[PDB]
Parts: C-alpha cells; structure tokens; sequence
C-alpha cells in the first residue's frame, strides 16, 4: 500500500506538473531536487550520523549502570 | 504566482488537523515509548548507589 | 524459602518460550483516556488556538467572498461582464 | 481479588476501594498488607500527590481503626498531604480531613515532615475548629515538634 | 563486546550501514576484549565450576 | 504599455535592497575572520555560526527577490 | 538457599537488560521482565509528568 | 528471483562496490572524492536539463528566453513572444 | 487493540528523545527556595501542573514544520508550508495558544499611547510568526523557478549539449540554491519552534505554593 | 544470539493513527461545500440539455506537454457568448 | 493603467527597506561571532539572544513586506 | 486616478524608513550580544535594557507606519 | 518605446545594489588584513575564510545582476 500509494502520488504529481504553465520548469525542478538526494547519499557519513543520534538520547549515550554483582552475590 | 488560496479556512484547518495528529501521535505513541526507554536508564542511573547500598545491607551472604 | 509466588507479578526473568506482546500504554489503549486525562487538561490551549485560527480564517474567507460578490454586482449593474475572457 | 492482583491495582483505585471497606467495617490482615504493599511499592511514589487529601485521610483512619501499622505506607500516604491538596478541599471538608489525619498520625506515633502541612492547615484557620479540636491539634503539634526536633512556625508570604 | 553486539543489531543490517562497523567509531578497550574472551571461557558452566 | 514599463522600474527599485543585505553579510564575514584570528580553537564552530547567520540574512535577500518576481511576473 | 531465587532473579533480569538495552532489546521483553517499573513510567506519562 | 530481494542486492552492489570514480580512473583528473561528488551533481543536473529539453525540443518555451532562438526556426511559433500567435502558427506548422 | 513492539535504541527514538529534551530545556523549571524533599514534592508536582506543555507543543510544531519544509525539497512534491494559509495558520495558532494561556492566567478577559503601541507589537506576533515561515518557504522556490527558467533558456537556444561552461555555471548556482533551501527549511522550522517557546513561556510563570508552615531547627 | 531476527520478522508498518490523518486531510479536501475548482452548479434542465463537450470548458483541460504555452485539450462549446 | 503601474513602483520603493534590515541583521550576527569567540562558555545562551534579536528585527522586515502587499493587492 | 496612484508611491517612499530602523535595531542587538559576552553576570539586566531600547526604537518604526496609513487610508 | 526605455532605467536601478555588496566586501577584506596582522600563524586559514565569505557575498551581487538580465533581456 505504501509503495503503490507513493508511485500513485508521484504519477499524479508529475501529471499535474506537466499540465502546469511553466511545466518544463517544474520537471527540471524535480531533477534539481533528485540531484541533492543523490548527493546526500554520497556525502553524509551515515555511521557518524547514527552514533551522533545515539548520543542525543541519554539511554544510549551511556552504558546502563545499575545493579552491581557484589551487592547481589548469593551465598 | 499563487499567493491566495481558494479557501483560507480549509488550509488553516489542514494545518490544524496535521498538527493535532502530530500532537496526538507524539503524546500517545512516541512519548510513552521514549519515556519507557529513557526512564529505565534514568531510574537505574539515579538509583544505582542507593539500590546497591540497600541490597548490600539486606544481603546476609558476606 | 522464597518461592515463585513471592515474585509472581513483580519480577520476571527473560522469556524462554516466546516473546510476549508489548504492554500498551493507557493512551494507546483508549482515545477517551487520552482526551480526558491529557488532551483537554494540558492541550486545550493549543485546541483553542487552532479553533481561533479556523474561526478567524472563516471570517477572512467571508470577507473575501463578500468583496467578490460586491464586485460581481457592480459589474452586473454597470452592464459589464464580471470576468474577462479565457485564453482559449 | 485485590489480594490476588495487588500489583495490578492503582492507588487511584485502591483509595476508592479502601473507602468502601472503611464505610462499613471490613478488613483482613492480608488485605491491609496487600493494599499497603501495592500503594507503597507497586505504584508510583507521587500517586498520593494526585489523590486528594480526603481519600488519604480515609485510608489513614482505615489503617488506624484496624490497628495495622505500616511505616512505609505511612510515609507514602503522608507525602500526599500538602498545602496544595488541602487547599483543593473546601473548609468544612478540610476540617474533617485535617482532624482525621492528625488522629491517625497520633495513633501511629508517626510524625513526618508533611505533618507541618496538616497542622498548619488547622492553625491558619483556627476559627472553624472547636476548643476540643484545637486542644487535640495542639497535642499533635507538640508531639510532632518533639519528633522532628524543632519548633512549629507559621510562615506568611515572606 | 559492545561493538560486536552492535554489529549484530538490526540497525547495522540496514542499507546505509551494511558495510560500516561499530568498532570503527569507538574501538573496544582491551579490558572489554579480555573480558569478552574471559566470558567466552566461562560460558561452559562446568569450566566455571572447576575454576571457582 | 505603462504597466510593464513601471514593472521594470519597480523591479529595479525592489532589488535595491540587496545592497544592505550584502553589506551586512560582508560585516558578518569580516567578524568571522576577526573571531577566527582572536580564538582559532573554536574557529570551526564560528564558521558554523557564520553560515547560520549567512542563511538567515540571505532570507532577507530572497524576500527582496520575491518582491522582484511579484513585480515582474505577478 | 533461603532467598537465592530473589537475588538470582535480580541478577538474571538486570544482566539480560544490561546485555541487550539500547542494542536490540524489545519493549515487550522489558515490560515482561519489569512490569511494575513500566507501570510507574506509564503513570508518569499519563499524569503529564513525563519531564519529571 | 524474488522481485524485491534480487533488486535490493543488485542495488546494493551498484551503490557500494560500483564506483565510476575508480573504474574510470578519475583520481588522475580530480583532487578529491567530494570534488567528484560535486561535479557529478552538476553533471546530473546538466544531463537532466538536456534530456528534458531533448525529449521535446520543437515546443515554444514557457520560460522567458534571453532574446535568442533554437536553430533555424528564427520567425516560427518556437520564436514567438506572443503565445496566442504561437498557438495559431503551431497549427499551420502542424498542418504539414 | 494490539500495540506494536519497539526496539530499544532505535534511531527515530533517539533522535526524538534528543529533540524533545531540547524543546523541554527551552523553558526550564524554576529552582525553589527550599531543598526539594517529600515536603516540597507536592509543590513541585503542582508547579509542573501549572506549567504549559511547551516541550510537547514545540516538539509538535518542530516536527510538523520540518516535515512540511522538507516535503518541498523532495522531487515531484511541494511544501504545504509554501501555501499561505497553512504556515500563517500555524503562526496565528501559536500566538493564539500563548494568548489563551496568558488569558487563563489573568482571568479570561482582555487587558496613554504606550498600551496601543505594545498591543500592536504583540498582535504582530500573530502575523509575523506565520508570515516569516511562509515567505521563507516561497523564497528559494520562486527564485529557483526563475533561475531554472534561465537555465533552460541557455541550451534551448545555444544547442542541447553546446556551450557547457555557461550552463555549468548556472546549474552550479542552482545546486547551491537548492542546498541553501535545505538549510533554510531546517532552520525555519527551528526558528518557528524557538519563537513558540519564547512566546508561550512569557505566560508560563505561576507562583510556587510552597510550605505555609515549617518546623525549623 | 540476538533479537535481530525477531525485528526482521515484523514488516513495514504505518504510524499507528495514519488512517485518521489521511481521513482528516481527505475529508477536508472533499467536504469543501463549494464547487470543484473551475466548475459551477447549474440547473438539472441545463445539465441534461447540455452535451458533454459543451459542459467541459477548455481552461480545465490543459495539454499534458504543450508545444505552445496555453494549449488546451478540449475546445469547449463552439457556441460563444 | 496609471494605478497598477504606480503600484509596482510603490512596491519596489516599499521593499527598499529590507536593505537596512539585512544590514542590522548582519551586524547582529557578526557580533554573535565576536561574542562567541570572546567567551564561548555562554555561547549557546548568546545564540538564543541572537535568535531573539533576529526575530525582533525581522518583524521590521515583515512590516515593510506588509506595506508591499498593501500596495500590491490592497 | 492620479491621487490613489501617488498614494501608492508615497506609501512606498514612506516605508523606506524601516531600513534605518532595522539597522539600528540590529546594531543594538549585536551590542546586546557583545555586552552579554563581556559580562554575563548582569546579562538578564542587559536583555531588559535591550528590550527597552527595542520598544523605543520601534516607536520610530510605527511612526513611519502611521504615515503609510495616513497616505493609504487617510 | 516606453518599455525598452524603462528597461534601461530599471536596469540601472537594479545594479544600484552592487554598492552595498562592494562595501561589505571591502569591510570583510579589511577585517582579513586586521586578522592577519593580529595573529598571522593562522593567516592562510583566515584567507580561506575570507574567500568563503567573498563567494557567499558575491552571490548577492549575482542576484542583483540576475535581475538586471531579467530586466534587460527577459
Ligand atoms: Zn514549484
């Protein structure tokens, strides 16, 4: 449903862009935006971005420090 | 160029419906999950010293 | 000794047979609980702000439509066509 | 049912259940222990703050009339007594709530810090109280002064 | 180790992180590595019994 | 026509405003050089601040440019 | 062995949480192992004290 | 061949292992990989503009032209500032 | 009735945790005079009850505006915020939320030349917060329209693949302006929600109840 | 061993109330209470008397890739006012 | 007409004012860089002050833009 | 008419003055950043002074805007 | 014609904006000299920052020049 609706939306939007007055301007705006999507795929350090997002939440910025072994030793 | 919409109220109600859905989905779906994951870590980090001391006192093993 | 019954619903080990279903929050369970417990008493300022903007923009749409109606009647009374011709 | 599923019950529900179990006299040692365990350990420690001081006073006199004493439950339910929670009550209701809470705290001999909010709620408006009730409030005030190791002061705006 | 457990996590099976390694961001300390080795030596419970 | 002629005049008077936009941008980048020379150990951070200010000040530029298009083709 | 079950259950549960938290631990396994902690955190979220 | 799994693996080996910067030997001409990404960005924009103009080139431009003309049209519908004039001239041009 | 299972440590959860904790840190709670203990805990909970949910509201507006702003930079899509009534409705709604909060603090009805001047500059927040988002989303888009029109005008008239340096320069400028549009999109969502925090937090001050009776020493 | 396969078992899923958001946006787009963007409500006598080509007007049918800006797909009614 | 033609001229002369708005905004962001370089331990706070001033100074910008719309479409 | 046309021209020339108002406001907020970086222990007080100056300088802005309304609708 | 005549007038009023662009560029290069004299051990880095600011401020110049071409040949 997601990819069918996305392709449906892209075809509907491209058909509406072609019927517009400066239609070729819109069709090359699509190229201008897809170029920066392609450049984002190349430029972004995705591992550094993942580990930087891990530092935004305090639950993943640190190791879970809680119960120690020496307090819970059973004998 | 398009400046003025066909309906200002329909577009403002679209903004209100989208922001109210984002508010509901934040408060109801995202924030409970975020607070569970955050507050487990935060409660263990805030309670590590007192918890280990109380468990050390209650432990008869030593 | 301390048996299972002393930690029956308090402490459980990691599951060994199957992974359970996730425990829902009360807001995920019910929209009425979220509406009466958090949405109204904490977010009624936002709800009133959205209500104010929808009301004000309905007023502005009424002003725009009354201006269009006045220009339409002024064109009809003057014997002019109210709009100009289309391109085709 | 409450004793079997005490971990699943909320303080918001247990106060309403204990009020009915207090209305007519009905109690068990296991029921009082499970309600106290559920309010103290199975629920949030700020749940008496969201309770309303009349329900906490009813639960306190329930545990006082049954003679069952739990110091941890006493600390937890004592945390709910405040200037905010007693200020939400009407004056005729606040009189009964303050008197019953002070009677329960004097029965148990437990004097937390938050009893300053209860005794103060009597001494800010002493005109509604009788002379007998003012005498019992002064007795609880003297006992709480000795237990907390200081002198009770009324605090004005500053 | 923590980086080894991160490598087996679903997020390093996602498309943008298939070829990345968790050791490249923060490398494991040698106490972590020798602790992983020492824990691997003790996953046999009989060996842990005999050692203790 | 008088209308399209005044559209050209109003477009030129509209894009007058890029002068003060470029002047403020030059002042900001000169202060970027001064801040990087005063304390270079945060210079990368300062560059980020500069680009932040740059984008925000260029918003004013596009504001003026919007008016030019609203005179030229609207 | 009088209270060994409670101490070893505490050790087992926290050991599994600390091994898997922030990497691949499901929220269902968290809510299964510690239902009362999840109940208290859900009380905080319900009573508009999520930033407490 | 599962329809999406093979597509995922093929796109993965195109995305990661295939690199035209190395296979065409562009380190000789270019200083960086990021300079190649910038040049490939503007080259993608230029290739897209040229194929969108080549897909339909005889049309009258909606965008304002800089006093110019395509090839030998000169005074045809393609070089008409008046769009109603260009539509009626397009019909006579289409007659052939 | 069955909720989905969530992995701990997911990238959307971590990003949204950092975003919410950023917007919550904009209007922090006031440190009380007394040491916070079980005596002061109901006053602290009551003070949190009096405070508005500006963290949740700012996170809502930040997410819903950075999504609509980044929609305009996706191919075949336009920004909903580039429409006038959408962005200005978000701005007028934020101003009305702050005004309704301030009216609820003062008793639900509205308060020489100083009173008109400051009321005009306060009422201009309603216009300004939405219009500064709307014309900024119209900004790089309409400049992009006109510039890619001239970028089409060069090879339409000089040949499809000839005079590549001039069209190369114009396409470099176009690429730089779409990147600037990305920066302006993220930054305008951020500026909107910073301003929503500072507008709603003007009326976020209620007095601490505190202890009316203590036992000193 | 990990929980990775357990999370790989779950497919793609929409956000939990996305049907309400779609059904709010669509209901705002279809409950306008006004005609549909270049149409006009007419009498039933006119609507049954008018053919299909005269009901269509050329501004609401622009050409997909127009060789001249302003080309329309239909010519509308040949009868002109 | 003379009216719509003068509307274009008055719109351009109206959006002249974005020059000084952008100049003051550039001055403020340059002083943001200078203040962050002088004492970075409060730099985040300074950024907040800058954005505060930014919003307030851009109010003047929208004031001018309001007049442009009052000339163009009012 | 010539009158309403010149009303549009005079309105644009009237709201020219927001340029120098925004420039002075940007200068004042930049000096707010500089003063907060020089001595932050009074920074809150400085912000109050800044807002004081802001309101007073924006009085000049509304003065110019008053003239725009006196040309447009008076 | 009145149209091409007003195109020349609007082109001149359009390229007015290069004044403030050159003024900001001169301010930035003067601060480059001041920063290189204050701390020359990072001077090469400062030159890079200057050229960065130069290109960005020039963008405003080409913006104005774009409008000149949009008046002259569009
Ligand atoms: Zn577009």
């Amino acid at each position: 449903i997601a990819l069918f609706g996305a392709l449906s939306w892209i075809l509907y939007r491209a058909d509406g862009q072609s019927k517009a007055h400066e239609w070729i301007v819109d069709l090359n705006l699509n190229v201008l935006q897809a170029a920066w999507l392609i450049s984002f795929s190349s430029l972004i350090p995705f591992r550094a971005v993942y580990f930087a997002f891990r530092g935004m939440a305090p639950a993943t910025a640190s190791t879970l420090n809680g119960l120690k072994t020496f307090s819970s030793i059973s004998l | 160029m398009k400046l003025l919409p066909e309906s200002l109220q329909q577009e403002a109600a679209t903004a209100a419906v989208v922001a109210s859905w984002v508010l509901w989905h934040l408060d109801t779906q995202l924030l409970p999950t975020i607070m569970r994951e955050h507050k487990l870590h935060a409660c263990w980090a805030a309670a590590a010293k007192r918890y280990n001391e109380k468990l050390f006192k209650l432990n008869p093993s030593y | 000794v301390l048996g299972e019954v002393y930690l029956k619903d308090i402490l459980r080990t990691p599951p060994t047979g199957a992974i359970p279903a996730n425990v829902p929050h009360p807001f995920q369970t019910s929209f009425y609980t979220y509406a009466t417990k958090k949405l109204i008493p904490r977010h009624w300022y936002l709800l009133g702000g959205f209500t104010f903007t929808i009301t004000l923009y309905g007023i502005l749409d009424g002003l725009r439509d009354s201006g269009k109606k006045k220009a339409y009647d002024e064109a009809i009374h003057a014997g002019k066509t109210p709009y100009t011709a289309g391109g085709h | 049912n409450v004793s079997a599923n005490f971990t699943k019950f909320e303080t918001e529900q247990l106060l309403q259940i204990v009020a009915t179990f207090d209305a007519f006299n009905h109690s068990s040692v296991a029921f009082l222990d499970d309600v106290a365990d559920s309010i103290t350990y199975c629920n949030h420690y700020l749940a008496p703050v969201r309770a309303g001081a009349d329900e906490l006073a009813t639960l306190l006199t329930y545990y006082a009339k049954n003679g069952h004493e739990r110091a941890d439950l006493l600390a937890t339910v004592a945390r709910g007594f405040s200037e905010v929670s007693l200020g939400k009550l009407s004056a005729a209701q606040r009189k009964d709530t303050v008197l019953s809470a002070l009677k329960a705290f004097q029965t148990f001999g437990f004097y937390p810090e938050s009893i300053e909010a209860v005794i103060g709620a009597a001494l800010v408006s002493p005109a509604e109280y009788s002379a007998e009730e003012l005498k019992e409030v002064e007795a609880v005030k003297v006992a709480a002064e000795n237990a907390l190791g200081g002198e009770f002061v009324l605090i004005q705006e500053g | 180790t923590f980086a080894q457990r991160l490598n087996s996590s679903p997020a390093f099976s996602s498309f943008l992180l298939k070829r990345e390694k968790a050791e490249s961001e923060v490398p494991p300390s040698e106490l972590e590595l020798e602790a992983a080795q020492k824990a691997a030596e003790l996953e046999d419970p009989e060996v842990a019994l005999r050692t203790l | 026509s008088v209308l399209a002629a005044s559209k050209m005049v109003g477009a030129g008077c509209a894009t007058i405003a890029l002068a003060g936009v470029g002047a403020g941008l030059g002042v900001m980048f000169g202060s970027l050089i001064n801040g990087a020379a005063r304390n270079p150990n945060i210079a990368k951070q300062l560059v980020g601040y500069a680009l932040l200010g740059f984008a925000l000040t260029e918003s004013i530029a596009l504001f003026s440019l919007l008016v030019v298009f609203l005179i030229l083709f609207a | 062995e009088e209270e060994e079950l409670w101490l070893l259950t505490l050790t087992q549960q926290f050991k599994h949480i600390q091994k898997h938290f922030g990497i691949d631990l499901p929220h269902s396994v968290v809510a299964h192992m510690d239902p009362l902690l999840i109940k208290k955190i859900d009380w905080e979220t319900t009573n508009a004290l999520e930033d407490f | 061949m599962a329809v999406t799994s093979f597509l995922g693996k093929a796109f993965e080996k195109y995305f990661y292992d295939f690199s035209a910067y190395e296979q065409f030997g562009l380190n000789r001409f270019l200083s960086s990989k990021g300079q190649y990404v910038a040049l490939r960005h503007v080259g993608f924009v230029m290739v897209g503009v040229n194929v969108l103009l080549a897909a339909n080139f005889p049309f009258n431009p909606p965008f304002p032209t800089i006093g110019m003309c395509p090839a030998g049209w000169e005074g045809t519908w393609v070089c008409q500032a008046d769009k109603a004039k260009a539509l009626e001239m397009y019909k006579e041009w289409k007659k052939s | 009735s069955s909720v989905r299972d969530v992995k701990t440590g997911s990238l959307p959860t971590n990003f949204l945790t950092g975003v919410y904790r950023f917007w919550r840190s904009q209007n922090p709670a006031e440190k009380p005079h007394d040491p916070v203990n079980d005596r002061l805990l109901p006053a602290v909970v009551d003070a949190s009850d009096k405070r508005a949910s500006i963290g949740t509201w700012a996170t809502t507006f930040f997410c819903t505006i950075i999504s609509c702003n980044l929609l305009g930079l996706m191919p075949f899509n336009e920004a909903p915020t580039s429409g006038l009534g959408f962005a200005t409705g978000l701005g007028v709604s934020v101003w009305a939320t702050a005004t309704i909060l301030g009216l609820s603090k003062t008793g639900f009805k509205f308060p020489f030349i100083f009173v008109p001047l400051e009321t005009i500059s306060y009422t201009f927040r309603a216009v300004s917060l939405g219009v500064r988002l709307w014309v900024n989303m119209l900004a790089g888009h309409t400049l992009l329209h006109i510039l890619t029109g001239m970028a089409l005008a060069l090879p339409f008239s000089l040949g499809f693949f000839s005079m590549v340096p001039a069209t190369f320069g114009v396409c470099c400028l176009l690429s730089a302006l779409v990147g600037l549009e990305y920066l302006v999109a993220v930054l305008q969502s951020g500026v909107f929600s910073i301003l929503s925090t500072v507008y709603v937090g003007e009326f976020n001050h209620d007095k601490f109840i505190g202890p009316a009776a203590k036992i000193v020493k | 061993m990990s929980y990775s396969a357990y999370f790989a078992k779950a497919g793609f899923q929409f956000p939990a109330g996305l049907s309400a958001l779609v059904a709010g946006i669509v209901a705002l787009n279809v409950c306008t209470g006004r005609p549909t963007k270049g149409t006009k409500e007419i009498s039933n006598a006119e609507y049954n008397a008018t053919p299909i080509g005269y009901l269509q007007s050329p501004d609401q049918h622009p050409t997909a890739f127009p060789k001249v800006p302003g080309m329309k797909d239909v010519h509308g009614s040949p009868h002109h006012h």
